[PDB]
């Protein structure tokens, strides 16, 4: 039994700075890190304590004191970012999250909102979607409204990666109701709050206009 | 050299058993501990058990003690993994691994290449396209690939002519089990008058391809 | 706490008797449940004769699970392996007090459950001592070939095969 305790899971970062990941674990023992990009098979970073693995760049760099454990990464090229698990014998840790993040100046979405289709409508169903959409930094808030009756539960959000072009994120978030529930209401509104704008902003469509 | 070749992924529905193998070449088969860890969506890697094929011992985690089966073939450099009646919780990434030597088991250097198991009631079906449409600066509009299952899609647009402003969100697990896709793009509106789209979808684990015209409203 | 009957596989003659010095086991490896250490018989597995020198088992015996004919620990249980914490390298248990094994000629072997029975309360108690604050537990191997899943020696030049379930159930 080895309690691995690994920090702090998250980490947004832009191309270069450190990184550096850290594990806490019980007993004493040789410790790994490995490094799974994302839609791969997890790669060998570092092994007993701070050897660097075959073919790692010495930017890989881990130090050990006492059971607290680092791992520092410097200058971080494209293809680091990702997620890192630090290993001793068969246990592993809660692990980290690498994520790129290339500062710039804040932008602010662009909100647009779709009615369901009346194809979709004589299927049997209906989704509403809100596309906030080329926008910085990611986080941003999307609440969806139906005669004025906050919705929490049916929405469901998905958001794309860093633009490699223009460094900006886009999000769809997609609200499900049945045709009778849709066909029982009447104003449906997707309210965002990103900081890029001063105040929320509520795109909203009427049933039945246009 | 280390190479280790596992087979393709499956899906299998709550009940069901699996057996997956992994053939060992490049090196001594018999001379190094083959481990099973497989990857959790979002949970930590879990190591399942190894397997010493010279005798042939096994050791299995003790959570998955009566589940799990691994066996050897020796003739033939494979190892094989068996997990049986299998739970929507076991949708995950298998790995085979190897240590980097073989005096020591848990520096895993050499993975295999992984084999996704997918354990969900749902059998596969083939998605619905529905149109985003711009409803009236840049106007936009897009596609709603929704449920389908499993995953991925492809979506392109008037048949990869179109690709500046363009966004195919990551796909969203429904509480029905199936996904759902949106992919938009922005647009001048003039153009959107006089300029016609077209998104394209391929649901290749179903032969489900379809082209919608995206028209305003 | 009576006479245990192992039923070894092809008929092992009766005049087999062999001295119990040792045993070859293996921790189950993740998290514990019910926060119990369980052990298992081995067959040695990469440092096989390492355990088997380290006991002064002559060349000529080769056993799995119970190690045979080797010298005795003076004064108490000796825990040996190339790692403990690591469950992949296998246990070298060493016993003070010896347990014969004799095969009748019928196709059974005999082990006093009495004298057995004790030796196996010494080899949990030392194990406890290794991993404390945790029950120790025994149980038949998980997997393998037949050599590794029951007790296998040689007696006149023949191969033979004991069913340990009896011995490793506690
Ligand atoms: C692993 O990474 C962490 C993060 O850098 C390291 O912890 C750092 O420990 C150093 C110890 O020298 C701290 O620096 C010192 O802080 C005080 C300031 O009053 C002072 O005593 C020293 O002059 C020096 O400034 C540092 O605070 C601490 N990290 C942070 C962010 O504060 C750690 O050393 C690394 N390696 C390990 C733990 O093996
Ligand atoms: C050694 O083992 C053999 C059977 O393998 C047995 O006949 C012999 O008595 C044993 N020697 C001693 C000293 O117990
Ligand atoms: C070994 O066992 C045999 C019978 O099993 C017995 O006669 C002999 O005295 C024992 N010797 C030792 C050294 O244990
Ligand atoms: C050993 O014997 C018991 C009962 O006699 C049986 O349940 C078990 O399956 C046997 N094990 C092997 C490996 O034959
Ligand atoms: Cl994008
Ligand atoms: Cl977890
Ligand atoms: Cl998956
Ligand atoms: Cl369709
Ligand atoms: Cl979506
Ligand atoms: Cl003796
Ligand atoms: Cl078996
Ligand atoms: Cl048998
Ligand atoms: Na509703």
């Amino acid at each position: 039994e080895i309690v691995l305790t690994q920090s702090p899971g998250t980490l947004s970062l832009s191309p270069g700075e450190t990184a550096i990941i850290s594990c806490r674990t019980s007993q004493y023992g040789s410790l790994a890190w490995y490094q799974q990009r994302p839609g791969q098979a997890p790669r060998l970073v570092i092994y007993s304590g701070s050897t660097r693995a075959a073919g790692i760049p010495d930017r890989f760099s881990g130090s050990r004191w006492g059971p607290d454990y680092n791992l520092t990464i410097s200058n971080l090229e494209s293809g680091d970012f990702g997620v890192y698990y630090c290993q001793q014998y068969e246990f592993f840790g809660q692990g980290t999250k690498v994520q790129v993040d290339i500062k710039r100046t804040v932008a602010a979405p662009s909100v647009f909102i779709f009615p369901p289709s009346d194809e979709q409508l004589k299927s049997g169903t209906a989704s509403v979607v809100c596309l906030l959409n080329n926008f910085y930094p990611r986080e941003a808030k999307v609440q969806w409204k139906v005669d004025n009756a906050l919705q929490s539960g049916n929405s469901q959000e998905s958001v794309t990666e860093q633009d490699s072009k223009d460094s900006t994120y886009s999000l769809s978030s997609t609200l499900t109701l049945s045709k009778a529930d849709y066909e029982k209401h009447k104003v449906y509104a997707c309210e965002v709050t990103h900081q890029g704008l001063s105040s929320p902003v509520t795109k909203s469509f009427n049933r039945g206009e246009c | 050299q280390v190479q280790l070749v596992q087979s393709g992924g499956q899906m299998k529905k709550p009940g069901e058993s699996m057996r997956i193998s992994c053939r060992a070449s490049g090196y001594e088969f018999i001379d190094c501990t083959l481990n099973w860890i497989r990857l959790a969506p979002g949970k930590r890697p879990e190591w399942m058990g190894w397997l010493k094929p010279r005798g042939g011992a096994v050791n299995y985690a003790r959570p998955l003690q009566g589940r799990v089966t691994m066996t050897r073939d020796v003739y033939s450099d494979t190892a094989f993994l068996e997990l049986r009646s299998l739970t929507v919780d076991d949708t995950a990434v298998y790995f085979c691994t190897r240590g980097k030597n073989c005096d020591y088991n848990w520096d895993f250097e050499h993975w295999g290449r992984g084999t996704p198991v997918i354990v969900s009631s749902a059998s596969t079906k083939g998605p619905s396209v529905f149109p985003l449409a711009p409803s009236s600066g840049t106007a936009a509009l897009g596609c709603l690939v929704k449920d389908y299952f499993p995953e991925p899609v492809t979506v392109s647009w008037n048949s990869g002519a179109l690709t500046s402003g363009v966004h195919t969100f990551p796909a969203v697990l429904q509480s029905s089990g199936l996904y759902s896709l949106s992919s938009v793009v922005t647009v001048p509106s003039s153009s959107l008058g006089t300029q016609t789209y077209i998104c394209n979808v391929n649901h290749k684990p179903s032969n489900t391809k379809v082209d919608k015209r995206v028209e305003p409203k | 706490n009576a006479t245990i009957m192992l039923p070894c596989r092809p008929a092992p003659p009766p005049h087999c008797k062999s001295n119990i010095t040792g045993l070859l086991l293996l921790r189950d490896g993740g998290d514990t449940i019910n926060n119990t250490e369980i052990f298992r018989p081995s067959g040695g597995d990469e440092d096989a004769q390492w355990c088997m020198e380290r006991l002064g088992i002559p060349s000529s015996v080769v056993s799995t699970q119970l190690l045979l004919n080797g010298s005795l620990a003076e004064e108490e249980i000796v825990i040996r392996s190339k790692d403990l914490s690591d469950n992949a390298k296998t246990i070298c248990v060493q016993l003070q007090k010896s347990v014969e094994i004799v095969c009748t000629g019928a196709g059974y072997c005999q082990i006093s459950g009495r004298n057995w029975s004790e030796a196996v309360n010494q080899v949990k108690k030392k194990l406890k001592e290794h991993f404390p604050h945790k029950n120790i537990s025994f149980q038949s191997s998980s997997g393998g070939d037949l050599e590794i899943t029951t007790h296998s020696f040689n007696c006149g030049g023949e191969f033979f095969y004991c069913n340990t379930s009896g011995l490793f159930q506690d």
